[PDB]
């Protein structure tokens, strides 16, 4: 179906950010001040200062007698601004006045015409006060009964929306299905309620019930009918003689100002379903609890920006923000990503937004490597033809999606798409020589396609060495397997299909030949260890702490392979290291095709073949230039992103084991790095892509300095990586996205499948589940469940984790009772084990967060107390009684 | 800064009292010049090589126009200094409120006078400064003060602050006294 | 909130009416707003 | 910027009585401090006006001719006070 | 409250608003203050020519720069100043 995920709601704690580059004034900070210690307030004004000027300017004079006047003065105060730039954090949640409770009293009499009432008081204070309750307990009446209010008998329904079961009647149904719209009712609109007050003095005599300080809006209880003269004086007497030892009061008790964040609220002792009440106080009290310790945010805001700058906050600490972080962070992460396989489109797409913001590579035309070449005609003509025919056109919106696809956790084994090889001639070579270079440029792609790489690169060797094409397969046949600690070799005996690619080769205990080392490899079969050694990525392995410090989430000792180096060693400018690699690489490949010339066809000529190494060389000199000089950094703060979180590789094509965590939901496993023949056309990659930008680029590095630009140079501006803003917040937006679809999945999981939720009852909410008929709900049901209440959450549509194919897509089952992460070796899933797994899963992940935890708590512990209105069992008798 | 009120600035004791009398103030030479110098100990001393010295200058009328420049540049230009006078008069106004803490006199004029021209000063407060608010970066602003009371100057004050910090007595507010709230019974004879 | 002195007013599983409710003021949505200085040390190129 | 005052009376007895008062020592005053009323202000001249001296500014004469004139003020003018009352029962509860 | 101190800034330019400020505040009424900056890049031009003698630049702007400009700044000699007509009134005001 659908392949793009746009699901949010406004349920999660995570906050909504806005930017300004406003610098001019605040007009951002507004309020009252109450306290001395208050620390959101407006701005009031300062001292009114004078110049005192005196600058440092080589022989400047005197002027005495103006300055050093009775009013205070200012310092120096130097300018430049120093790029300021303000955030702008947003919580959620509003208010309302009227209490609007759950359960109300609602009263009936019994006489048709009753004794008037007599009550005419004078003063409005009595009438204000306690008319209504007065009224509401009449004289006369004949039963005062609790009751739902409006909204609720409004959310019952009766017929039935969410269960599709051809019923008689009303039976339990309709009953399951208001207990969880009432429940996810509460579950969102959190509201805090702010009230308004009198100033009663001491009219209200006697009753130690009523303090000097009421609601203006009235309720309803006895405690207010008590004190007047009415139906039965027996009544007031008794109900007095009942709470007389009760501590019952009534308006404004005290108040007291938080210490987490001044601000004066009040305790006020109003009558009001108890069920309200709580709600009220606890989702207030919560908002005012909510610490973020200030070097965080400065983790944070360093984290997104880039590595070598100065970055200065406002300076109090302890500021109450809606915090980003979780004790379960990397867990629900887990849980989405391997069921939610469009998110990584999602990751994706935000990544290449970053890169080509920054316009690092712009594409001319005519690209040179065919222009020279073509008019020289001065060569062996297959070079021709052959570089004529694999050189395609570019538009950057290419070049930054294949490098963005660098850093992104890649979830599908990808191919290469085209392969041109003569099976005779020594051309092919140039094709090697291709994929070296696409190694060397991107060390992590090539981390999943050494599979393909292997057969590929065998096969042309087999046409173009023989002795050590076979004596290799003689002894280091074709694959690794690692028995206990030493290495068995198994080889192919058979050329019945040496060439395949789908041997799931990256995981399970197989590895491709060609690559760890075992010494006797080279002195075996020289030009092969020539090939490898020239392969291996061999940069570095960095940590990134500057995320982990951000309480982003990922592993613990994490890395990367940040597959360039720097430029600036204490100002030196080096000799930008990648450039030697690569030169060599080159150098190395063409004395090893002209070797190849001077075995088999000597009657051609050769000195095409040197003529367009040193072209190679000398055009690939600033490409080498403006990679390490201007990417280096960019992949470092996308290192420190928050998309990426799973690492490509630890450098070395040794056994890497990419990664195997893997949810199991009862027999059905799904895994991350999803092995088998499957994929899609946005990952299936080609390779010409590294001669047409060889060739045709124009990077915004050299005509920076006036090194590749045309007609001109320099233009001395300076080449821009991304600001800290414009991320902020996209990054929210999509992490509140995936807390959004979990806390879904999460509500669903806790009224079907009973064997998975048991938090402290166990048996209210095995009262709820009644009504779903069966121990074990069919699909169908369940689809049409979530679709109803994700469309009652927040907005948008979101799958459920299809597999791809090149042409098809399937929908694979989902039901998922108790998911359990677990780690999956050699395809068959481990049990948990501590120390290894990072102990934190140890069980189901709670997909919920606390609050809204507690708040369905409350919601339960409503509505399956006294208004469950069902009764058993009844008798049918005649009499007259 | 936070400018008290009921703090009078009291001079610290590693300091030279030298009252000025017209003969330190000698002249000296170099490049070929003539400029005003100090003689505090024998030793000539430029204006702005002043240490520690506190000048008591008592009539406030009469020195010529010279060592005026010489004692403005010293506290100016200066390290560690104090001009104190035990015998202006000047009217005290005391104030609260920074949208009209304006007061405008060169000091200039507060010291060449006529011993008895009594004029008026105002006096900002802000002993109970509330907290700035949570964006302010860091203060890096000089706000240096200039003249201090040098005797009690509130006795017309009747209470300072009425805020509270968290909920209990800021530790430096004033409530009133309570010789200013007694209601003794009359006289029956006359009053009083 | 609990009884006078009993346990709790959620274990009981019976309604009361006249329990104790926060309240707040006025304005208690004052947005929050902080603010950033960027400067950087190093450039990208450099050197005469 | 101040927080908002938070009394509403119901009798217009605590209105009459202490409304004022209660705004003048308001919440989050910072100083409440003595002064002359006006007519005193008014008394000083400010100028010399009694005292033919040739004299820079101000100094000691503008307050003996200041003091001169109020205290004629105050020996003459005989005022005797005349008040009325209202009829407050108890309603000013627990304050002696 | 710096007494006697030389800060040595070994680059300049990467400094964002604290410590120009600071220093800058440090240097006017400190006691024995010096910022020694042995690596800025400068060109001299020197001149007696008090009619026409420039001042080029405040220090305000030598603590901002890309480390690798090399600034021009004129300096004054006055070592053969005349000693002046023994009837001229000594000076009260030195320049800095």
């Amino acid at each position: 179906g659908g392949s793009s995920i746009t699901y949010t709601s406004d349920t999660t704690g995570n906050p909504r950010i806005t930017n300004a580059r406003t610098n001019n004034d605040e007009t951002h900070a507004t309020g009252p001040i109450e306290d001395l210690n208050s620390t959101s307030h407006g701005r009031e004004p300062e001292i009114e200062s004078f110049a005192d000027r005196a600058e440092l300017a080589m022989m400047i004079q005197g002027m005495t007698v103006g300055a050093l006047t009775v009013q205070p003065m200012r310092s120096i105060r130097s300018t430049f601004a120093n790029l300021a730039n303000v955030l702008i954090f947003h919580d959620v949640f509003t208010t309302e006045d009227k209490p609007s409770a759950f359960i109300e009293y609602h009263s009936d009499e019994m006489i048709v015409n009753m004794p008037k009432q007599t009550y005419n008081p004078i003063d409005n204070l009595a009438k204000i006060l306690y008319l209504p309750s007065l009224e509401k307990f009449k004289y006369g009446t004949g039963i005062v009964q609790l009751n739902y209010s409006p909204h609720i008998s409004k959310l019952y329904q009766n017929t039935n929306n969410i269960i599709n079961t051809i019923t008689d009647g009303i039976t339990y149904a309709n009953r399951t299905e208001f207990f969880i719209r009432v429940m996810v009712l509460m579950m969102m609109d959190r509201k805090i309620l702010t009230m308004e007050f009198y100033d009663v003095d001491t009219s209200a005599i006697s009753n130690t019930a009523i303090l000097p300080t009421i609601p203006t809006t009235t309720g309803v209880s006895p405690l207010l009918r008590i004190d007047t003269r009415t139906e039965p004086i027996w009544y007031n007497d008794a109900i007095k003689t009942l709470i007389t030892n009760l501590t019952i009061q009534y308006g404004k008790i005290k108040t007291v100002l938080d210490a987490n964040a001044v601000k004066r609220y009040s305790v006020v002792g109003y009558p009001i379903d108890q069920y309200r009440a709580y709600l009220y106080n606890h989702n207030l009290l919560e908002y005012l609890g909510k610490k973020v310790k200030r070097e965080d945010i400065m983790s944070l805001i360093k984290a997104l920006s880039y590595e070598f700058d100065l970055i200065t906050i406002s300076d109090l600490e302890y500021q109450n923000i809606p915090k980003w972080f979780s004790d379960n962070d990397l867990s629900r992460f887990i849980f989405s990503i391997c069921m939610f396989p469009d998110i990584v489109r999602q990751f994706h797409a935000l990544n290449i937004d970053y890169f080509s913001q920054a316009n690092v590579f712009t594409v001319k035309s005519e690209n040179a490597i065919v222009k020279m070449l073509n008019s020289n005609q001065n060569m062996e003509p297959t070079i021709i033809n052959w570089f004529l025919f694999r050189i395609c056109a570019i538009d950057k919106t290419v070049i930054d999606d294949y490098f963005s696809l660098e850093m992104t956790p890649i979830i599908m084994r990808p191919k290469l798409y085209d392969f041109d090889m003569k099976r005779g001639e020594p051309v092919s070579l140039l094709y090697i020589l291709e994929l070296i270079l696409f190694s060397i440029m991107f060390p992590n792609v090539t981390q999943h396609m050494l599979g393909q790489i292997q057969a590929r690169i065998l096969y042309i060797s087999m046409y173009a060495f023989r002795q050590e094409y076979l004596k290799f397969i003689t002894k280091f046949g074709f694959y690794y397997k690692i028995v206990n600690g030493r290495k068995e070799y198994i080889q192919v005996t058979n050329q019945n299909e040496r060439m395949t690619e789908n041997n799931d080769v990256l995981t399970g205990n197989l590895y491709p030949s060609l690559f760890t080392d075992d010494p006797t490899l080279s002195a075996i079969a020289p030009t092969l260890a020539k090939i490898a050694r020239l392969m291996k990525p061999t940069t570095s392995l960095t940590p990134d702490d500057r995320a982990i410090a951000a309480k982003f989430p990922r592993f613990k000792d994490s890395a990367h392979l940040n597959p360039y180096s720097s430029l600036n060693i204490g100002g030196r400018t080096q000799h930008s290291v990648t450039y030697t690699r690569m030169y060599d690489a080159i150098e190395e490949m063409f004395n090893l095709i002209l070797r190849a010339f001077a075995s088999s066809f000597a009657q051609r000529p050769r000195a095409g073949v040197t003529q367009l190494k040193s072209l190679l060389t000398q055009l690939a000199d600033p490409l080498c230039l403006a990679l390490d000089g201007h990417v280096y950094h960019l992949y470092n703060v996308m290192a420190n992103m928050m998309q990426n979180f799973i690492p490509n590789t630890d450098g070395q094509f040794h056994s890497f084991r990419a990664c195997s965590y893997a949810v199991k939901d009862g027999g059905n496993i799904y895994r991350v790095v999803q092995n088998g023949d499957e994929l899609n056309e946005s990952l299936l990659i080609d390779t010409a892509i590294v001669w047409g930008l060889l060739g045709n680029t124009d990077s915004s590095y050299g005509n920076a300095i006036g090194a590749t630009g045309t007609a001109n140079v320099p233009t001395k501006v300076q080449p821009v990586i991304p600001t800290p803003d414009n991320f902020i917040t996209p990054t929210i937006h999509l992490k509140t996205s995936i807390d959004a679809i979990c806390s879904v999945e999460g509500i669903l999981l806790l009224i079907l499948s009973r064997q998975t939720t048991i938090p402290g009852y166990e048996d209210e909410l095995n009262k709820l589940r009644t009504g779903i008929s069966q121990p074990k709900v069919t699909e169908r049901q369940y689809r049409r469940a979530r679709e109803s209440i994700k469309n009652m959450l927040g907005s948008g549509d979101y799958n459920v984790a299809p597999l791809h194919f090149l042409l098809h897509t399937e929908h694979r089952s989902t039901k998922l009772s108790k998911p359990l992460i677990r780690r999956v070796l050699d395809n068959v899933v481990q049990p948990y084990v501590a120390n290894l797994d990072p102990a934190e899963f140890e069980n189901t992940p709670q997909l919920i967060e606390n609050s809204n935890m507690t708040r369905l708590q409350i919601a339960l512990k409503m509505l399956t107390g006294d208004m469950d209105d069902i009764v058993k069992g009844l008798i049918l008798h005649k009499r007259a009684c | 800064a936070k400018f008290d009120v009921y703090e009078t600035l009291t001079i610290p004791t590693d300091v030279k009292t030298i009252v000025l009398t017209m003969q330190h103030i000698s002249t000296q030479t170099q490049n070929n010049m003539v400029y005003y110098v100090f003689l505090i100990d024998g030793v000539k001393i430029l204006a702005e090589d002043i240490k520690n010295v506190n000048f008591q200058i008592d009539i406030t009328g009469i020195w010529p126009e010279y060592v005026i420049t010489l004692l403005l540049r010293a506290i100016n230009n200066g390290f560690n200094t104090y001009v104190s006078m035990p015998n202006i008069l000047y009217k005290p106004t005391i104030t609260a409120d920074v949208r009209q803490f304006m007061n405008t006199t060169k000091a200039e004029t507060l010291l060449i006078s006529n011993k008895s021209i009594v004029h008026e000063i105002m006096f900002f407060d802000n002993a109970l400064q509330p907290k700035m608010s949570s964006d302010t970066l860091a203060l890096s602003e000089a706000v240096y003060r200039t003249i201090w009371n040098s005797s009690i100057i509130t006795q017309r004050i009747s209470a300072r602050g009425l805020m509270n910090l968290e909920d209990a007595r800021p530790p430096e507010a004033k409530i009133s006294h309570q010789s200013e709230l007694d209601m003794g019974k009359i006289d029956e004879t006359s009053g009083e | 909130p609990i009884y006078t002195s009993g346990l709790q007013k959620m274990q009981s599983s019976k309604v009361s009416m006249a329990n104790v409710v926060l309240s707040a003021g006025s304005d208690v949505i004052r947005q929050a707003a902080i603010k950033y200085n960027v400067v950087r040390t190093q450039e990208i190129i450099l050197f005469e």
